[PDB]
């Protein structure tokens, strides 16, 4: 049960490093999308090779 | 304060990995070819190093020198103007290495010669030390 | 005798300062934290090409040449404005050990604030200049000024070389001269105004000033106002000091090669950021080797160094008669307002004539003179000279305590200021909120007042802090440094 | 392979540019 609570700490740890913390969540998801879709394109091209 | 910003610790190491991220981002694109990845990343790098060194002038903060370098772009104001320093030469060697790997890749083509030279040209031309304060009809 | 190493700097005690170089992996992540933050600023200001609400330059009959640079206000609205909730919090009590803080918040994302009603009480502070614990509205020390307040009033409406010159002013100027052990002394209105109005009355056109990298905004400003060549040497680098000092004599001006008129040195005792003490006997030994003068700044150092604390000169056990001019303040150990200049009687009399401030500025308020006097009486002999032995115990305890807890601390170990290293700019913005949740208010130091990879937080120790007050704070930090993983040190 | 025509001419300019560039050591009545 606490593993889902321990996991959000590491996400909170990801908020501090690379300065996601005070980043106005209107803008955070914009960076989250640019975080996902580049890694989402890293998989689809990586499975080719 | 923009005079010790490239004279800091590990800024050289972090400058590489930004480009190293930028290539691996540009490497994982579907409808692209492995020559024009290198063609793209030598264009974008030399675009950034012109706009972030030779175009924007002043400081993002407020200078207590009453705005002495208000009319001076960021390259001109490094290390209080002394040119042949330990860190300007690192900033000149690095696009040449980015010229030679993009010389190695694309297999020495003619259009990849033309497009990847004038980016490397227009970045070193302002880095002539005798082109310290001369500005071509503007800025 | 401890060290006489190369320059003749004779040391009595071990020195033991610590400047641990920042780790490689830590430093790279900082630039990413700024790199994402400088990215959205161009994004945000691009969004402002149509209309968090701004100050809105008057349209009514204006729109001349615009007032501010848009780009010079970049960091103040994109890195400062985000996290400006801290270092601005109003307090509503006596800044002693526990401090009542008015609570405020912003639903406009720190663009406009609002007091609710709340008074967060019993908050341990570590960000006030209250070393010897004289910030209290109790005891007989502050009570003496109440007799002075009901008698005199709250300020001369005049100037020192004009009418306004009270007996208290003449008394206090004597009193510090015996305290410092120098010939004569003279008080000024505020400690900032001292250096910005007296250093230009000393050096002139042909002078040369050798100041440290990080002095203050005072000492730079006085060096700007006197038209004089300013040259910077590295922080506590006697080798870099002497190298400039060598070339200053064997050359002259840059244009002509005439000799310099006179030269002097601007150094401070305890540097506020990265709390460290200057290698002073290596300076006294070097200025005698090169005939330079010396301006010294005991703003933090007095009341904090030496037994029955009398600045760094007693802390090195040296004589006051080799420092050519001594300056310190009364805000940062005494709980008062203003500053002095100590020096030779020939020097003081020249500055009683050419002052910029005894001839223009109004002088001190009368009751705060009394608060200075009674505080020095409790030092010279009633919460007296036992607290400096308490603070040095509190310093030396707290300094080893965070070092063994995996934190990274700068400066000399005996320095009461505790610079605690953050590195990430988000770790600035979280830490002030985080400690405030744990009933403690501290001071975090931002980017432009530091270098890039410094971004530290700072603790002011106090003799008013007891052990239980101090150890309770040690408990709270142990969680937070764990919570933010700011355990950067290897040891 | 082994040659583009007028490019190793231009590349030889650049690799010779660094050697002068590496040793200048300083700069500026």
């Amino acid at each position: 049960a606490r593993a889902w609570k321990q996991m959000s700490w590491f996400y909170y740890q990801y908020l501090l490093v690379t300065a996601l913390y005070m980043l106005e969540p209107w803008e955070r998801t914009v960076f989250n999308s640019m975080l996902v879709s580049i890694v989402g394109m890293a998989l689809y091209t990586g499975y080719v090779f | 304060p923009n005079t010790r910003v490239m004279n800091s610790r590990g800024i050289w190491l972090s400058y590489v990995l930004a480009i190293g991220l930028l290539h691996i981002v540009l490497l994982s694109i579907p409808f692209v070819s492995v020559p024009v990845v290198w063609t793209l990343t030598n264009l974008i790098h030399n675009m950034g190093m012109y706009i972030f060194l030779h175009t924007v002038k002043g400081t993002p903060f407020e200078t207590p020198d009453q705005g002495k370098a208000r009319l001076l772009t960021h390259w001109e104001q490094m290390d209080y103007g002394v040119q042949f320093t330990a860190s300007r030469k690192f900033l000149t060697i690095t696009p040449i290495v980015l010229y030679f790997l993009t010389s190695f890749y694309t297999k020495y083509d003619q259009i990849h010669f033309v497009l990847n030279t004038v980016s490397l040209m227009s970045v070193l031309i302002p880095k002539l030390p005798q082109l310290h304060g001369v500005r071509i009809f503007g800025i | 005798i401890h060290h006489v190493t190369q320059n003749g700097g004779l040391y009595k005690r071990p020195f033991n300062e610590a400047f641990e170089e920042t780790p490689m992996l830590v430093a790279v992540l900082t630039y990413v934290g700024y790199g994402v933050l400088t990215l959205f600023g161009y994004l945000r200001d691009f969004l402002r090409y149509w209309r968090c609400h701004h100050a809105t330059e008057r349209e009514e009959q204006k729109d001349f040449v615009s007032l501010y640079q848009d780009f010079e206000n970049f960091y103040t609205r994109n890195l400062y404005m985000r996290i400006r909730d801290n270092w601005n919090r109003p307090i509503c009590s006596v800044p002693g050990a526990r401090v009542d803080i008015m609570e405020r918040q912003s639903h406009d994302y720190n663009w406009s604030f609002k007091y609710t009603g709340n008074i967060i009480k019993g908050v341990i502070n570590m960000g006030s200049y209250n070393y010897l614990g004289f910030a209290r509205n109790t005891g007989s020390c502050q009570e003496a000024a109440a007799k002075v307040l009901e008698e005199y009033g709250a300020g001369v409406c005049s100037t020192r070389q004009e009418i306004g010159n009270l007996d208290k002013h003449e008394e206090l100027e004597e009193l510090v001269a015996r305290f410092l052990g120098v010939e004569a002394a003279m008080a000024y209105g505020m400690g900032f105004a001292t250096n910005s109005m007296n250093i230009p009355a000393l050096v002139g056109k042909g002078c040369l000033i050798l100041s440290d990298e990080l002095n203050h905004a005072s000492l730079v400003l006085g060096a700007r106002l006197s038209g004089a060549t300013i040259r910077i040497f590295k922080h506590n680098n006697m080798q870099s000091l002497e190298k400039l000092l060598k070339d200053a004599i064997v050359y002259g001006q840059p244009r002509t090669r005439r000799p310099w008129k006179k030269i002097l040195i601007l150094v401070e005792g305890i540097y506020s950021m990265e709390g460290s003490i200057v290698r002073l006997p290596e300076v006294i030994a070097l200025k005698k080797k090169y005939k330079a003068y010396l301006y010294l700044d005991e703003a933090h150092s007095i009341g904090a160094l030496g037994p029955t604390g009398r600045g760094v000169v007693e802390y090195f056990g040296l004589d006051p008669e080799d420092v050519d001019v001594m300056m310190g303040t009364f805000t940062k150990s005494f709980g008062a307002s203003g500053g002095y200049i100590g020096g030779k009687k020939e020097l003081i009399d020249y500055l009683r004539t050419h002052s910029h401030s005894a001839v223009y500025a109004t002088s001190l308020s009368p009751p705060v003179v009394e608060q200075i006097i009674t505080s020095m009486k409790c030092i010279m002999g009633s919460l007296g000279k036992e607290c400096v032995q308490q603070l040095a115990e509190n310093t030396r305890y707290f300094r080893r305590r965070l070092k063994e807890m995996g934190f990274i601390i700068y400066g000399n170990e005996d320095s009461p200021v505790v610079p605690l290293m953050l590195y990430m700019p988000a770790k600035i913005g979280a830490f002030g909120r985080e400690m405030l949740k744990r009933n403690i208010g501290v001071v975090v130091v931002g980017f432009p007042a530091t270098p890039i990879i410094e971004s530290r937080a700072r603790f002011c120790l106090s003799a008013a802090h007891t052990k239980e007050i101090l150890d309770t704070a040690l408990k709270e930090i142990d969680e937070v440094g764990d919570l933010l993983q700011l355990k950067y040190s290897r040891h | 392979y082994e040659a583009p025509a007028y490019h190793l001419i231009l590349e030889g300019i650049l690799i010779l540019w660094i050697i002068r560039l590496l040793f200048s050591k300083t700069y500026k009545t």
